């Protein structure tokens, strides 16, 4: 994340860590969704222009995290796969279009005080909160610039949906209404951005109506980290919704 | 750089 | 869950984030 700021105990509690087994190392960020499935970016698992195709033992989930690099002993809980789930029309080809999958955990986990489900939207919610100006949050324990270095703790930005027309004309990547983009522009003054290592982690809204927390997006793609005249690029949940409520229906 | 994690959770 | 997105240390106490008003405030629709 860049020019955000820790983030407070418990203030993304359905933050996931997705941690390589070996080398051990962070692959990405994730959301928890209930205590058996978690929420990702499907480049996070599957992306062949850099030679990245992992299953299921390769990896872990930690739950509950904090600190980057520590053991958080009775904080934390680290959580096997049972499947990766990819959408089955991800485009790694081209422009990342539908950057979704899901991970089913071996086990449940127990949620406690840092370790809870954010919700899904409704259709209604999405409408209501989808909007340009309309801020909100992510979170990453990515690298802090695009060029350097990396968090000791949880890091945490606001950003304003944009204006799919100036996200458009912001990028030569062909953009699809599976994809939104936030971030401040050039003349806003503010800046922040996701980075490297964010990707897979959940951009969420506080419904106003109420009062709950949203997974409205996942870190998915940008030119760069936070830079000007560029915005990040986020998975519409909402839009693949269908998708994950088949794929939790049928496993 | 990652403090090692548990044995349990690498069987 | 019936009690996803409502966090232990802050919805759940009554307790409210230090930027949470920054998003509530750029929901400038339906108040
Ligand atoms: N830049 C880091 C970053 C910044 C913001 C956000 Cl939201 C996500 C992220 C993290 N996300 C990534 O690195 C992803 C992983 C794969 C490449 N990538 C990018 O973003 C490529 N630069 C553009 C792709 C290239 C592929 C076509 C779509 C466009
Ligand atoms: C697009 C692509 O390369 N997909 C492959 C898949 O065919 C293979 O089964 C898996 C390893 O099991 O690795 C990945
Ligand atoms: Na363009
Ligand atoms: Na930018």
């Amino acid at each position: 994340i860049v020019e955000g700021s820790d983030a407070e105990i418990g203030m993304s509690p359905w933050q996931v860590m997705l941690f390589r087994k070996s080398p051990q190392e962070l692959l990405c960020g994730a959301s928890l969704i209930s205590d058996r499935w978690v929420l990702t970016a499907a480049h996070c698992l599957l992306y062949p222009p850099w030679d990245k195709n992992f299953t299921e033992n390769d990896l872990l989930v930690r739950i509950g995290k904090h600190s980057r690099t520590r053991y958080e002993r009775n904080i934390e809980k680290i959580s096997m796969l049972e499947k990766i789930y990819i959408h089955p029309r991800y485009n790694w080809r081209e422009n990342l279009d539908r950057d979704i999958a899901l991970m089913k955990l071996k086990k449940p986990v127990a949620f406690s005080d840092y370790i809870h489900p954010v919700c899904l939207p409704d259709r209604e919610t999405a409408a209501s909160l989808l909007q340009a100006g309309y801020k909100g949050r992510v979170t990453g324990w990515g690298n802090l610039k695009e060029t350097w270095g990396q968090p000791s703790v949880l890091q945490v930005v606001n950003l304003p949906i944009v204006e799919r027309p100036v996200c458009k004309d912001s990028t030569r990547i062909r953009i699809t209404d599976n994809m939104f983009c936030a971030g401040y522009k050039p003349d806003e003054g503010k800046r922040g951005d996701a980075c490297e290592g964010d990707s897979g982690g959940p951009f969420v809204m506080k419904s106003p109506f109420n009062n709950r927390w949203y997974q409205m997006g996942i870190v998915s793609w940008g030119e760069g980290c936070d830079r000007d005249g560029k915005y990040g690029f986020y998975t519409h949940v909402f839009r693949l919704k269908k998708w994950i409520q088949k794929v939790i229906d049928q496993f | 750089d990652f403090e090692e994690i548990p044995e349990e959770y690498l069987q | 869950e019936a009690d996803c997105g409502l966090r232990p240390l802050f919805e759940k106490k009554s307790l409210e984030d230090k930027t949470e008003r920054e998003l509530l405030e750029s929901y400038i629709d339906g108040r």
